[PDB]
RNA sequence: AAAA
RNA sequence: AAAA
């Protein structure tokens, strides 16, 4: 299909590449902070009534990366040498390229990047007995950054997801633009969001928050995910983002 | 006795003929040969069951009346049991599958041969070398402990199996040229093929061309997290050996359940255990409930972070052995389903989508009931209860740290004989050394050495098996080289094997090192910066040696402030080690260091050429001991102006600038003047490059 | 190999 | 993280 793209282009040093659930987080926070609980009630139901954000994925200039889907892991069977040298690259690769990432969901023949465009950097500090503590930062090479896709009606967007997101830039910047993927029709999706499945999925990698999130990547069957409403005492109704962001996946029969 | 214990124990002495026919004690063959040494052992002591056992090694009528003397009745068998238990052990000696002066051949090495000696890791280090006779002098002194021993035993295989071991391991299975078996391992595998046979309720070609066996394999994945990633070396320790406990208490429940043997284990070592079983009904549901327990036990104790993958594949006779290789493509279709389970990890629990004894961690520990005074940690199924010298022990089996003798143990209690690298520094107090006090003995800068070495394409080697007694020998000498030696390495042995190696100081009698892990292909290692840089070099090279020079390690080493939380100094040696196997394998991240991103400039070193430039330039610079030479004590500069020079260089590899400076001040490094364009046309760096290697390291030890 |  |  085709998606609205959010490209943060980042002015300084990022913490985390944020996924879904932090992202509707942040997103529903900026919303309750300009249009009132009225708003996030509105946001709520456009995801509930099929309206959809993915994590967000490094770019770099022209280049958009995806993540890599579990579908291919049992399948790079498709040198002697060359097979277990490539085929740990493969299982180790987070990230595919756009191209290569529609290869892959097709079981096609695809390459990995070589470079990905940021860098996890733990700097330490001495902490007067003293003991050294590391804080990760992401420091993105030269015109990189982040950026997620959304799903749904363009009103959506415009009333709620572009505001929010020029709030929460205030560090960022925020363009949008058009993306195409060309995702062939399935039984089976892999979710470019962490999802909190209904279902028990095919492949999955586990991801602890407490909440058990599948992992971006994962491949489910027909699982559209779901929110929960919890109440921690702070005031407002907390929403907790795991609905799956679903592109049709080819699978090995195994 | 029963025809489990029989067929099983018979698995076992079926082929004990051979060592007396190549002792010269009774003329005949090893089958004739074999039967004379049980019977002759029977009439000595007066134990029946030998002469029962004697029948193995040997249209049936002759065998129905030697059966029928016997009178089975007396063991509680039928005439009938015993027929199946002789012709069911014939099949499996086939399936588990000429001068008699031969040696074993290396499994590392076809072309060199091991010297005969008992398996003892406190004596020599096993070397493949050059072919030699064995003499029917040490055959015979063999078979004599042999005697002896079997005197004494229980008569249970867990009583049998490590008699065997000591004595068996070093001894050629078939005395033809090239070959690779261990006889211990050829007995352990029949002895397993054989009571599967037996449990698959086949009898009298049948089990050979159906699939009446299934391969078991289990993986715990996860295991990094849950060892290096807490909140101590004392709890790291404890973290690893409690993987291990954890590990023997799913394996010997899978044994135990489906009633096989710790014959049935063809091996446990680094996290993966493999196991030939019987394809039956009750077996297949026995499987589904242990792995469904095991799984819930893991989620609850430790949450995602360590899950224990277990797959089992229907297996025919046809697929132990060749064809024109089934075994290794039966074990390749049984590593998919693994992968398969591995990406559907906690998939058995389906509520999924809705320490304070630990650091403590005697001669080994009771498996006894969950519920038992005296419990330390609890596994999945059992409670470990410590056995301590001056106690006894509790439990139906009992794990028993570094030895093959059963001890002053009960006779009910089934003997597991576990080996594991431990050793570790001992401090004024008398207990493992902490990270500051490695640290803090250090030559020079005071900061703490990390080693995680590896070997090269394991999986590659094991593939290349045939038959699962020669995968029995490959992964057993594998395991006992990091289980069994790396202590002695550590300790200073084998010095003329090891030779000159990269060195900073004289070994001490009591080194800074204390092992986190060492075991299957892999170790992870720590203590005194210098002294974990030399035994990367002991390490290498002893393994070299042990193999035949066939087989390859790669090592990340790093250097850190004592004060670094595990975590980091973990990932951060894991990226070395991955960045030396990414590089090309058989290389060691010796330092951390700049370079060109040209992508003609690698961050690790080969080993040998590492050790070239150490012999090469550290004794012009460097006296020992913490000490530069006489020259340099004015002049350490000339050592920083090679790195300034060095740097001008990563800068630019093409800029011609560091050259200009190399001869201006430079005849202690001749080398690094001249540009050297043989490296320019084979698209390789410049010496200079490769330098940093050697002086930071001095630099660091002379501070 | 943002422990270049 | 090549069977940790």
């Amino acid at each position: 299909p085709k998606f609205i793209a959010v490209k943060l282009i980042p002015k300084g040093p990022f913490r985390d590449i944020p996924r879904a659930d932090t992202l509707f987080g942040a997103i529903g926070n900026a919303i309750s902070a300009i249009h009132g609980q009225s708003a996030v009630e509105e946001l709520v139901d456009a995801f509930v009534g099929g309206a959809r954000i993915s994590s967000a994925f490094p770019y770099s200039g022209d280049t958009y990366y995806l993540p890599k889907p579990l579908s291919v892991e049992p399948a790079l069977e498709g040198d002697e040498e060359e097979r277990y040298t490539t085929a740990k690259r493969l299982r180790k690769a987070k990230y595919l390229d756009l191209k290569n990432f529609e290869l892959a969901l097709r079981l096609r023949p695809f390459t990995i990047p070589e470079e990905i465009p940021y860098a996890r950097v733990d700097v330490p500090r001495v902490v007067l007995d003293s003991s050294i503590y590391f804080w990760e930062e992401i420091r993105f090479r030269e015109k990189s950054g982040v950026y997620f896709l959304y799903s749904g009606p363009r009103e959506v967007f415009d009333g709620y997801i572009a505001p929010a997101m020029r709030f929460l830039g205030d560090l960022f910047e925020v363009e949008f633009h058009e993306m195409k993927i060309d995702a062939p029709g399935s039984e089976y999706s892999v979710t470019l969001s962490n999802a909190l499945p209904t279902k028990t999925p095919v492949l999955w990698r586990l991801l602890r928050k407490r909440m058990t999130f599948i992992a971006e990547g994962s491949i489910v069957k027909n699982d559209p995910g779901g929110m929960e409403r919890l109440e921690l005492g702070l005031s407002h109704e907390v929403y907790v983002y795991g609905l799956t962001f679903p592109l049709g996946v080819e699978l090995p029969e195994g | 006795m029963e025809i489990d214990e029989l067929t099983a124990l018979g698995g076992l002495l079926h082929d004990i003929g051979k060592p007396v026919q190549r002792a010269g004690l009774y003329s005949g063959d090893h089958s004739t040969q074999g039967a004379r040494f049980l019977r002759d052992l029977a009439e000595n002591t007066g134990r029946a069951e030998y002469e029962l056992l004697s029948l193995f090694s040997e249209n049936d009528e002759l065998m129905i009346r030697r059966i029928k003397e016997l009178s089975p009745e007396r063991f509680g068998l039928t005439m009938e049991d015993v027929l199946n238990a002789l012709w069911i052990v014939y099949e499996a000696d086939n399936l588990a599958s000429p001068q008699a002066s031969r040696p074993l051949y290396s499994v590392f090495n076809p072309g060199k041969a091991y010297p005969w000696a008992e398996l003892d890791f406190e004596k020599e280090l096993p070397v493949p070398g050059d072919v030699f006779s064995i003499r029917s002098q040490d055959y015979r002194e063999l078979v004599k402990r042999l005697w002896e021993e079997l005197s004494k035993a229980k008569l249970r295989s867990d009583r049998l199996l490590p008699v065997l071991e000591k004595y068996l391991t070093f001894v050629s299975s078939v005395t033809s040229e090239g070959n690779i078996i261990s006889l211990y391992d050829h007995m352990r595998m029949t002895s397993a093929i054989a009571l599967a046979m037996l449990r698959a309720g086949c009898t009298a070609g049948r089990c050979r061309k159906e699939k009446r066996f299934l391969l078991i394999e289990g993986d715990f994945s996860g295991i990094q997290d849950f060892i290096y990633r807490v909140s101590t070396l004392k709890y790291l320790r404890a973290r690893s050996a409690y993987l291990e406990l954890i590990g023997w208490d799913v394996v010997l429940e899978i044994l135990s359940r489906l009633g096989l043997t710790r014959a049935n284990v063809v091996f446990n070592a680094g996290g993966h255990f493999m196991i030939i079983a019987q394809n039956t009904p009750d077996a297949v549901k026995e499987l589904e409930e242990i792995r469904a327990k095991a799984v819930e036990w893991l989620y609850r104790e430790f949450e995602s972070d360590l899950y224990l993958a277990i797959e089992w594949e229907p297996v025919s006779g046809r697929e132990f052995g060749r064809e024109g290789n089934l075994f290794a493509e039966a074990r390749k279709r049984l590593k998919h389903k693994l992968t398969v389970r591995k990406l559907k990890r906690f998939g058995e629990i389906k509520g999924l989508f809705e320490c304070n004894r630990l650091v403590s961690l005697l001669l080994g520990f009771g498996r006894t009931a969950k519920n038992d005074a005296g419990v330390l940690v609890e596994g999945p199924f059992s409670g470990f209860v410590p056995y301590l010298q001056g106690g006894r022990p509790v439990g139906e089996q009992i794990l028993v740290k570094n030895t093959l003798n059963p001890g002053e143990i009960p006779e009910s209690a089934q003997f597991v004989p576990y080996f594991v690298a431990d050793y570790f520094k001992k401090d004024p107090k008398g207990g493992v050394a902490t990270f500051e006090e490695l640290s803090m003995a250090s030559t020079g800068t005071r900061r703490l050495g990390v080693m995680k070495g590896d070997v090269d394409r394991l999986g590659e080697f094991f593939s290349s098996m045939d038959s699962p007694s020669k995968l029995a020998t490959a992964s057993r000498f594998m395991d006992y080289f990091f289980k069994g030696y790396i202590g002695a390495i550590i300790e200073g042995k084998f010095g003329y094997i090891i030779g000159d190696v990269p060195s900073l100081r004289d070994w001490p009698e009591e080194p800074d090192i204390v092992v986190v892990y060492a075991g299957g292909d892999a170790f992870f290692i720590v203590g005194a910066w210098d002294q974990i840089f030399e035994l990367a070099f002991r390490v290498r090279r002893a393994f070299n040696a042990y193999t035949g020079g066939k087989l390859t390690l790669s090592v990340g080493l790093g250097y850190f402030d004592e004060r670094t939380p595990i975590y980091r100094m973990a990932d951060v040696v894991s990226e070395r080690l991955d960045t030396a196997k990414d590089e090309g394998r058989n290389r060691v991240f010796v330092v951390g260091r700049s370079r060109p991103l040209d992508g003609k400039h690698k961050l690790s070193y080969e080993w040998n050429h590492y050790e070239e430039l150490w012999r090469t330039y550290a004794p012009r610079i460097y006296a020992g001991n913490g000490r530069l030479k006489g020259k340099l004590e004015s002049k350490k500069g000339l050592l920083w102006k090679l790195l300034e020079i060095r740097e001008l260089y990563v800068r630019d590899p093409n800029d011609v600038r560091w050259a200009y400076l190399t001869a201006y001040l430079l005849d202690l490094f001749p080398e690094l003047v001249g540009i050297d364009t043989k490296a320019v046309e084979r698209k390789e760096p410049q010496p200079v490059y490769w330098v940093d290697g050697v002086l930071k390291i001095v630099l660091m030890a002379v501070r």
